[PDB]
DNA sequence: CCTTCCACTTCCCAACCCTCACCA
DNA sequence: GAATTGGTGAGGGTTGGGAAGTGGAAGG
């Protein structure tokens, strides 16, 4: 022991050493100080007895650039339960058996939901244990635990504990959670002497945040030809950063054959971009000039862009080669998980935000992408294996490029991730480390701890994962879920508002809406915008030209019109239909429980029942084939954890071995003895949620939605002030302004993020409150409400797409539209309402509302009120200008999730799952999908809508049959290839055939194991000819070995193409340009012919023919000699059934 | 009790082997006078009838009509299990819930019997014009089934026209054209190979070869077949079953629209 | 050094088939009393037995033990190479990784010639008890293999029961139920067209009869296949290969849900 | 005009049924000599030829030379539809777009008439070259395709050994090596069975199965398969049809340069 | 000797299982 | 110590059953 507590003590010097290096100066004074709250860290601290007690340090910066830390000591707890009249004897052993290694064990009183007939207010005492440092926790835990878990199986003083909670928490969380320490507040501290804690306290009268100073830096290395680097190997040449707006650049005249000289770059008047330059001789000083520049300037935060994977591990060896241990110099060091972290900075990197929360595609993780994206500019490019000659031939270009990543790095940095996870970090107890690096559910669950403690609710143990549960039935399920979000594609083909287009109408529909105008704009004024109908003058009049028009479509049911094409959906469905049925994780209950709870009483209305749909996969083997399976395996032995270690009978392995042997012989004996493995199951559920339970779930989310609503508003308003700031030219109160509306539009984007989070989260593998049901119910009552809104508009009209919460459809030219109301009250003047909108809002509000919520309004009586609640609208977006969605190619199906929209002004409005985005799919189908989206805007009726369409697909179809006889060399390669990853390691995939996997195979034959080594791989390939007959994927050739030398291409090629003979090596040669032909047939089919032939004009493109089912279909439709039905030509006698 | 006995297991095998294809479920209807069957396939462009009279059995009891529906594809599997050469019989009774068969060899070496589960359906009832017919045809049958077969492979509708001196089938399609003619056997080698033509007018129609290949399919129940045309009306396809009975497919034609204008 | 010679040259053919697709892979033992071999069913539910005798064979030598590791696909893809007609000779050394086989026209006018690799296996293995089984029943090939077949289109578990006077096999599912009875006769004509059953005391077993529509593969091996049963003990299947040796297949009895 | 009468009409099936593999589409030529075919597959890798002499129909007008290009799949099919017994008979006039097939059963008992579509065709051909081979090769058909189909099961390609006394083919691949032998036979009893072997001088080479498991496609065609071989030099692979005409495949052999 | 039935092999199409990336 | 959910398209490979053709032996 004494050598690891002497560890701690050293490491905790030396970090102290280390951070007081950096100037945050351990307060140990008296007096008063106050400061903005940025980092944090549990250490020990040597207390007055000399020994090692576990603390926090916490990192104030001040506005002046001063900086201190102060160290709180706070004793880590966690909680026993126990059986009746145990807790003083168990106490009293508790104590006696672990005399010294417990600071205090106390009763406490604690409330937990689970417990039995809880609502009247009955709660248990649970026992606290806690400890002088969290290593004796982690040992007395490991004392405790066996004897729980073989009471928890089964059900001397260990026996008589029952469970134990909270004893996994971190520290530093438990400790964000208890003082409310939170980070980017200002706070006043002050300090006593040893002979009291210190004691920290907010002000909330200052909302201004200080500017920390922030480094980002970025790199650039030697390489071999053709391969990736390594430190063994390579050597730095260039290392560029910026320092809050001024730029630094380091280069290397080992390597950089010029020196250079400061330059200014400014890709837009906002990135000011101006880069000072130091020249070294040698890397050595390239490196020790660039650890004095840090240790000068003392960043806070230090970011760059992936940092994790490469411009960290290399510049760490390459200061180790030299001996310049960067641990010591700079204090970053590699943490277990393999990131980077130092005491006395933050590393924040960009990409694990672009990841998270950008909401960009994969194609666009790529910085350049990124930038070019949310920057509004097109960075500078090099060929990555240019640099090395580029740094000889022309370095001033080099520099510019790593010059332009430092720049896009910095402000990227600056204006998206800074406002927000500061902001983020305001509302949870984490480390901005930790919330940047953690998942989305922890997040959430951190926050709901938050509440729970605020609640003095006692939190559950995280659930633990079942193997191999039983259906009643017998069968041993494969896997459990829940029936997700309905989808579909009603409709195909064009729609526009300048074509005539065809409607039959029901006039019963027209009738029935007709009868409820009234009703109709009644509701939606009054409980959609809340202004009330007395405070209005024109109500009558609307009525009567809403009566009419509707009257006048209903006399003429049939007709041909131009369409409104309109989008129709539900604003945070999923949130609203949790606040209006008031579901929480711990409130689903069962017959069981509610037999007990004393409110279950005659017409007690607290129990809703709503229906979900539960599916399961499972094994077709029965329950005592598998016990057979299980017993089979006693006489088994297994191989040891190293190759001379004893071998392990099967009880003797662990539960993860046991579960996997046993499914590998389940799913062999049932291969054997059925043709088929799996069997689906589908199974309708009704659930029972309780409506009196405990609301900190649900008040939460309405916090959180309500808090958001706020933020926006009062965002709107302070982006007003600012224009009208810079439109006056006041640029102390332009600062000031944009001060504040980049602090709202964090906040409320923060908000958004963590509103969403809610609802997965409840599924999370061991998530403390986690339940299925609540999940399903959700999606179902999501499917209905879209189900019925379908139903309704069929009638009226012709929905084109359904998806999860969102209806695309047109409507005819004759339809109300929108109408307007003017207010006597001057605060609200004018008001404006949308039909559509308000005809599905009643047809919502009729069926989904709520009647059973409940709200304990006096909690010494135990009185609910009882009250009804509907927070579920539509709201409309449009209309549009012109929409389009493409048809499948097998008979009869109908393409889900994939359109085209467009505004009024031609602008592209939306463009959805089409390879376009997509990541790896082939050039040519991006740029033709691209071409003739645009060109379907083109022409004033079908005919002339597709004669424009066609010479778009057709000059492409053109191009291939002329093998692209006049394009450049150089363009075939990025027209050609594909880019497709590959995410695990080579090994790793088994033996499984795919066209990647050859690819990197091929690349393992060409240049080795060292280029296959990483996990991420990205392959580039053509398909090739000349292998007459072989299957596709040993056809697939890297584009790499077009680039190789020409003595390794013609004999890799000779060798693959299995073709010693072989005279010609060229691309235009091995290309299988039926392979291409075919791909392109395969998108032209989907968007221009076959939906042309659904849509009554002949094939527009004459080189492309139909599937065959359809010209047998069309060849069928057009002959004259018309196919009679018997039932037309013998006399019809009767109908008859047959039963017993 | 209804109870039958057959003397060949083959002929009811060639039956339902010829049944399976065209209607997937149908009913039977069975008294004293014998058993038939009618229906009608998915897409009412053809009409099966069958019957098989009470002679025709080695022993036959019939104590009450009776009505039940079967899955044909589901006895077709059972009696698969029959060999060529097994005597078979039936037994049902008035609780309808199953029909009972027994297959056994002519020698007793071995005994099979089955429980066939019965279904309920519900179907619409024809008529028949009982006219005479202005050409009837009687032909070989593997020289029909020939002729559906390779006229099929040229393309998917047949012209049939009846004339004096000879039938005439005829088809075109994307490949071409083709025709197969047959005429009057002047000297007769055998009765089961000569084609006889008798009309009152000529006759000319057209029909879709995609369900004359289900009909083509009782080929192995007898050596010649008939075919009965008049304008206007179903084609008549018709295959006796040895002194037991008849199976007959009618075939409604395509006409021409521009009268219809 | 082992070499073999046979002219009998197709049994091998049909011997191997037989296991190729219930056995993916082998260790054969070879001593001087013949080539044995006992292997399991990889879902180990089932096992074989193969033995050979070395009298059988035109020519044996076999002067030390041998085990070798085989996956019998390999095998057959090149047996399939063989003509029937054609005599067969095997040659395998001790420290040998690969087996050579040599096939010889009765005319001598043709000869091939094929090596193949062995495969690194070992097995571990208990020898098969004897048991005394107090139900045997002897019967024609084909008529077994129909009944097998037949009764698969009714459903996937089979009801064998006997009796001191015949068999009744029978089968329950969705079409309904199906049986099949052959009573013990006392006229026979001959061996390969006559049943003999023999019983102790009554029995009634259920077995997975998508096996024994493996099994049945054995079927052209012999005119006459035997089997035997009892309560508790797995049902063998036999084939008696001329007098140069005999196939066995060991299967469980399925344990009852009931 | 032309027309031609065949009485053994089952050679023309068989010869589509030969080609319909290695050419898709071809142009026939017609000549006061017979008729020719001659195309490369559609690889590119083989080249087909197959002539019939005018001396074998029952009888044969031909007013001028003519070429018909066709579609092998659709004549194929039709000439599926006559019975092996019957009669055809082709026709076609000089400016027309379609070829007259017609069917005749033996007995007269029937009829059947049929036009197939031409399509326009021109081709890119030489004067097929021959000399005297260094080795040639008789055989009974069935035990080359045998040969073949073993042969292709273990290996890729057939590298085949010649001597005086006789002629052996071997092949290697994942599954392990095999070789086969046939020697000349001593004396003859029966001939279809006697292999006989001419030799001048040793030749091994090599040959891809594949394209040899499609040509033997023509073993219906008749009982005895000749092969020609010599160094650095097409194999070419013959059939005779009955005394009317020949089919030939030409193949040239894998190079072996890697060594 | 000629014709029919049964057995075995080959050819062709449909359905299921794998990857990755995008719609909610 | 770690850890959001379900649904769809596109491209590719593997597995199983039915239809068609050929050879033998069996029957008249
Ligand atoms: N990342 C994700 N994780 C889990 N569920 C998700 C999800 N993204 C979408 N969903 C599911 C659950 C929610 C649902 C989308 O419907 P809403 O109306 O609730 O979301 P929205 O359209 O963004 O909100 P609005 O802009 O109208 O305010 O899709
Ligand atoms: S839902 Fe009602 S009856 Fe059930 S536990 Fe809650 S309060 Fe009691
Ligand atoms: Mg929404």
């Amino acid at each position: 022991s004494s050598v690891s507590a002497l560890k701690r003590l050293e490491r905790s010097q030396w970090t102290d050493k280390m951070d007081l290096r950096f100037g945050f100066e351990r307060l140990k004074e008296p007096g008063e100080k106050t400061g903005w709250l940025i980092n944090m860290h549990p250490t020990e601290i040597l207390d007055e007895d000399k020994r090692l007690g576990s603390a926090v340090d916490y990192y104030f910066i001040q506005d002046d650039g001063s900086r201190f830390k102060v160290a709180l000591p706070y004793k880590p707890y966690f909680y026993i339960a126990t059986r009746k009249g145990c807790e003083r004897e168990v106490s009293s052993f508790l104590s006696k058996k672990f005399q010294g290694k417990i600071a205090k064990v106390e009763t406490v009183p604690k409330e937990d939901l689970d417990l039995p007939n809880h609502l009247v207010g009955l709660k248990r005492n649970y026992i606290r244990l806690s400890f002088h440092t969290v290593e004796d926790l982690v040992k007395v835990r490991k004392e405790i635990s066996p004897a729980v878990k073989k009471n928890r199986e089964q059900d001397d003083q260990l026996d008589n504990i029952v469970d134990m909670r909270e004893y996994d928490v971190p520290y530093h969380i438990r400790l964000s959670i208890d003082l409310k320490i939170h980070v980017a507040h200002w706070y006043n501290v002050r300090y006593r002497g040893n002979a009291f804690p210190v004691e920290i306290t907010r002000r909330d009268d200052l909302v201004e945040r200080p500017d920390p100073v922030v480094l980002a830096f970025a790199i650039a290395t030697t390489k071999l030809p053709l391969k990736f680097p390594d430190a063994e190997t390579d050597q730095i040449m260039m290392i560029s950063y910026m320092i809050d707006g001024q730029g630094y650049l380091i280069t290397n005249r080992e390597i950089v054959s010029e020196d250079i000289e400061d330059f200014e770059f400014t890709p837009k008047p906002e990135y000011e971009g101006p880069f000072c330059v130091f020249n070294e001789p040698d890397e050595a000083h390239l490196i020790q000039r660039w650890f004095e520049h840090v240790q000068e300037t003392k960043p806070t935060i230090m970011v760059t862009y992936n940092g994790d994977f490469f411009d960290w591990p290399f510049v760490e060896a390459r200061a180790a080669v030299h001996g310049l241990s960067m641990q010591q110099e700079i204090g970053f060091q590699k943490d277990s998980q393999g990131e980077y972290k130092a005491p006395q900075c933050i590393h924040m990197d960009c990409l694990r935000w672009v990841k998270r929360d950008s909401y960009l595609p994969v194609g666009s993780h790529n910085l350049k992408a990124a930038a070019k994206a949310k920057l509004g500019y097109d960075p500078v490019e090099l060929d990555p294996e240019d640099m090395c000659r580029m740094a000889t031939e022309q370095p001033q270009t080099l520099a510019t490029y790593s010059v332009s990543d430092a720049v896009a790095t910095y402000y990227l940095y600056m204006k998206y991730v800074h406002p927000f996870i500061f902001a983020l970090c305001t509302i949870i107890p984490m480390e901005p480390d930790e919330v940047l690096r953690k998942g989305s559910g922890t997040l959430c669950e951190a926050l709901l701890m938050v509440q729970a403690f605020h609640a003095n609710i006692i939190f559950p143990n995280k659930q633990e994962q079942e193997f191999n549960k039983l259906t009643d039935d017998g069968h041993v399920l494969d896997s459990e879920t829940y029936v997700g979000g309905h989808v579909e594609a009603l409709e195909s083909g064009v729609f526009r508002s300048d074509i005539p287009c065809r409607f039959r109408m029901n006039p019963a529909a027209f009738d029935f809406l007709l009868q409820r105008v009234e009703k109709t704009l009644r509701h939606a004024l009054e409980e959609e915008e809340k202004v009330p109908v007395e405070q209005v003058t024109n109500f009558e009049e609307v009525c009567d030209e809403i009566k009419s028009k509707l009257a006048s479509l209903k006399d003429v049911p049939s007709r041909i019109e131009c369409p409104l094409i309109y989008h129709l959906d539900v604003g945070a469905m999923y949130p609203n239909i949790i606040l209006t049925n008031r579901l929480q994780p711990s409130a689903m209950v069962d017959e069981a429980t509610c037999a007990a709870c004393d409110f279950n009483k005659p017409g007690a209305n607290c129990q809703r029942k709503m229906a979900w749909q539960w599916r399961g996969e499972f094994m077709p083997a029965s329950r005592s084939e598998y016990h057979r399976i299980q017993h089979q395996l006693e006489s088994e032995k297994f191989p040891p954890l190293f190759p001379e270690g004893p071998a392990r009978a099967f009880h003797e392995l662990s539960r993860e071995e046991q579960a996997k042997y046993e499914k590998r012989r389940l799913a062999d004996y049932c291969r054997k003895a059925y043709k088929k493995i799996h069997i689906t199951k589908v199974e309708e559920r009704l659930t029972t949620i309780c409506q009196r339970e405990n609301s900190f779930y649900v008040d939460t989310v309405r916090a959180f939605r309500d808090r958001r609503y706020e933020f926006k508003g009062l965002h709107k308003v302070w982006k007003k002030k600012l224009s009208a700031a810079v439109e006056v030219g006041d640029a102390a109160e332009v600062k000031r302004c944009k001060n504040m509306e980049v602090l709202y539009d964090s906040l409320q984007l923060a908000h958004k993020c963590i509103l969403n989070s809610f609802y997965g989260y409840v599924m999370r593998k061991g998530a403390r409150w986690y339940s299925m049901e609540m999940a399903g119910i959700v999606c179902f009552t999501g499917a209905n409400i879209i189900t019925q809104a379908r139903e309704l508009i069929e009638q009226i009209g012709r929905p084109l797409e359904l998806d999860t919460d969102g209806i695309w459809c047109v409507l005819p030219n004759s339809f109300p539209e929108n109408f307007v109301f003017k207010t006597t009250n001057v605060k609200k003047p004018k008001v404006t309402i949308s039909y559509p909108g308000a005809m599905l809002n009643i047809m919502v509000k009729e069926g989904f509302t709520n009647d059973q919520y409940q709200e304990l309004a006096e909690p010494s009586s135990l009185t609910y009120v009882t009250r009804s609640e509907n927070s579920i609208f539509f709201e409309v977006d449009g209309p549009y200008l012109a929409m389009i969605l493409p048809a499948s190619k097998e008979e009869g199906k109908k393409l889900k999730k994939r359109y085209a929209v467009f505004n009024e002004d031609g602008s592209l409005a939306e463009l959805k799952g089409f390879e376009v985005k997509r990541r790896g799919e082939l050039q040519l189908i991006k740029i033709f999908q691209s071409s003739v989206f645009e060109a379907f805007l083109k022409g004033s009726t079908l005919e002339e809508v597709y004669g424009s369409v066609a010479k778009v697909a057709d000059y492409w179809l053109d191009v291939l049959y002329s093998k692209a006889a006049n394009m450049p060399d150089s363009e075939l390669f990025e027209l050609i290839s594909e880019n497709r990853s590959m995410s695990r390691k080579l090994e790793d995939y088994g033996e499984q055939k795919s066209t990647s996997i050859s690819t990197a195979k091929r690349l393992a034959e060409f240049l080795g194991d060292q280029m296959v080594k990483d996990a991420g791989l990205s392959c580039r390939y053509i398909i090739s000819r000349k292998p007459e007959g072989s299957p596709v994927t040993e056809r697939a050739i890297p584009l790499a070995i077009f680039q190789a030398e020409p003595t390794v291409r013609k004999h890799f090629l000779r060798k693959w193409l299995k073709s010693s003979s072989l005279q010609d090596f060229d691309i235009r040669a091995i290309l299988d340009w039926d392979y291409y032909i075919e791909r392109l047939g395969s998108a032209i089919q989907k968007i221009i012919t076959i939906p042309a032939a659904l849509q009554q004009v002949k094939n527009p493109v004459p080189r492309v023919k139909h599937p065959d089912w359809l010209h047998k279909k069309l060849l069928e439709k057009n002959d004259v000699y018309k196919q009679k039905k018997i039932s037309e030509l013998f006399t019809l006698e009767g109908r008859r059934q047959v039963t017993m | 009790m209804f109870e039958a006995r057959l003397v060949q297991g083959s002929i009811l095998k060639k039956v339902l082997e010829a049944l399976k294809d065209l209607i997937n479920e149908a009913c039977w209807d069975i008294s004293s006078s014998g058993v038939n069957l009618q229906s009608m396939d998915s897409s009412h462009v053809s009409l099966v009838q069958l019957t098989l009279r009470s002679e025709g059995f080695d022993t036959y009891r019939c104590d009450r009509n009776l009505a039940m529906g079967v899955n044909l594809t589901s006895m077709s599997k059972i009696l698969k299990c029959a060999g060529n050469e097994d005597i078979i019989t039936l037994r049902a009774e008035d609780n309808a819930d199953t029909l009972a068969l027994v297959f056994e060899a002519p020698n007793q070496e071995k005994v099979s019997d089955y429980e066939m589960k019965l279904m309920d359906l519900d179907v619409e009832q024809l008529g028949i014009p009982e006219q005479e017919y202005s050409c009837v045809v009687k032909m070989p049958s593997g020289e029909f089934a020939r002729i559906c077969r390779d006229l099929s492979h040229i393309g998917d509708a047949v012209v049939i026209s009846c004339a004096k001196d000879g039938v005439k089938f005829s088809a075109s399609g994307e490949l071409g054209n083709g025709n197969i003619k047959l005429s009057q056997t002047s000297n007769v080698d055998k009765e089961e190979e000569a084609v006889t033509i008798e009309m009152n007018e000529p006759v000319q129609l057209t029909f879709a070869l995609r369900y004359l290949n289900f009909f083509t399919k009782a080929t192995p129940l007898s050596s010649t077949v008939t075919l009965s045309m008049s304008a206007d009306v179903p084609l008549v396809v018709e295959y006796k079953i040895a002194d037991m009975g008849h199976l007959k497919y009618y075939l409604a034609p395509k006409i021409e629209d521009e009268e219809g204008s």
